[PDB]
């Protein structure tokens, strides 16, 4: 694309920048030119890469959810016209655009190349996370596809994961939180969020022992958050 | 409040 | 432009939706849409434009700091290519962009229609405070007359304010506040930002007691940012 | 810090 001329190196130099200016689209434009140029990323890439599209899409979340909710007030009233569904509605296009953005990177090719444990379950729960945004809003007859998709780009994950990974290696922690997410906010599985939340964080205590001070704090993060959830929801 | 996913 | 097929009210009500999902790019381009319709502004108009317009730069005059800083740190030192120099330059083209596009509209034609204290006020501030972004990143052989042209839209504010507004007024206080910013950032006239500042402060104090407790909260409010900055300035 | 224009 529009970055094809730039050289890797310099895709990822200036997405750095980009991440310490907060200009979180260029970011994200910098590191799908560093992924087309169709090497694999190493792992301080793989987490640009995140936090790009994390923040893109997490803008575009938080202004759907305003303009959601104003919708539905609007549904309750007196009627304003077309205006605030219109809004809604390309504010919801933009963000199923970046969502078919990232999972199209996954698909060409990072997932299909990704042999280690820590890049397959990185890009598999990427893949979980961005269906699970498209389900957020997803309301027509492939809802249920949307969701299943993320389902099992998140069990393929975990699959893996358990297999190879400690149980405090924080993607897989991050993964089995975010899948918890899912359980309780899209699948409707409450139950299923709170007991994968629980099992998770109790694996993570018993293998706090063998860890650095450096990992122990990384690992404790994710579980602080873990035991957040589980606050909320019970 | 609203649960979190992984910051 | 793309919203020429918008209806006015309607590019109004959504620049109010963007405001509260803090899509403040959509709001512009909702404003500009606006303005480009021909109609002259209501004052909540007015402050939408300027809202809108003001986070947009504001995140970039934020980012070309952070790499401006980054800039002049590499030059004091590794040398890691021309990567930073690159993002700095595209960060400000856009930026100038966008004071082009605001300055256009206030040319095209919103100050020459504009007959009331309020609105010509309004304007020639706004056209102020664009030159003055313009003036922040500017290095070159044009940086004297962008100086003079914030400088001249300034004063003729001011002196249409100091005729047609009492000084308490909240357009009067906050082009005052904005052009001692100028001479104290800009012209190198930290006693001229002072003299402003203290004389603006002191002047709308004495005519305080003329105003409603709305009022007093309005103008209180900037006098408020007038001490600040003496404070930090003495 | 820095002096503050408008809000
Ligand atoms: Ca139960
Ligand atoms: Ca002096
Ligand atoms: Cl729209
Ligand atoms: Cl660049
Ligand atoms: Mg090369
Ligand atoms: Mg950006
Ligand atoms: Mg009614
Ligand atoms: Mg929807
Ligand atoms: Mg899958
Ligand atoms: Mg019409
Ligand atoms: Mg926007
Ligand atoms: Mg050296
Ligand atoms: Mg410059
Ligand atoms: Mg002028
Ligand atoms: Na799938
Ligand atoms: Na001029």
């Amino acid at each position: 694309g529009a970055m094809g001329s730039m050289e890797r190196a310099s895709l990822i130099q200036k997405a750095k920048l980009a991440e310490q200016a907060e200009r979180y689209e260029d970011m994200a434009a910098f590191m799908k030119g560093a992924v087309e140029k169709g090497e694999e990323l190493s792992c301080e890439e793989r987490n640009l890469l995140s936090v790009a599209y994390k923040n893109v899409v997490g803008g575009q979340r938080a202004a759907w959810r305003v303009l959601s909710s104003i919708e539905q007030k609007s549904n309750e009233s007196e009627e304003k016209g077309p205006e605030v569904r219109e809004y809604r509605e390309k504010v919801e296009t933009e963000l199923q655009g970046v969502c078919d953005t990232v999972l199209g990177l996954l698909d060409s090719h990072l997932i299909k190349e990704a042999g280690d444990a820590e890049s397959r379950v990185f890009y598999l729960k990427m893949k979980g996370d961005y269906y699970r945004y498209l389900a957020e809003v997803a309301t027509g007859d492939d809802k249920k596809r949307i969701i299943d998709s993320a389902r099992s780009a998140y069990q393929e994950a975990m699959d893996i994961s358990k297999k190879e990974m400690p149980p405090t290696n924080p993607i897989r922690l991050g993964l089995a939180l975010n899948f918890s997410v899912f359980h309780y906010e899209i699948a409707n599985s409450p139950e299923e969020a709170i007991s994968l939340a629980k099992t998770t964080f109790d694996e993570a205590m018993a293998d706090l022992h063998t860890l650095s001070e450096d990992s122990y704090k990384d690992s404790t993060l994710i579980m602080q958050l873990l035991r957040d959830n589980l606050t909320l929801w019970t | 409040v609203r649960c979190s996913s992984m910051s």
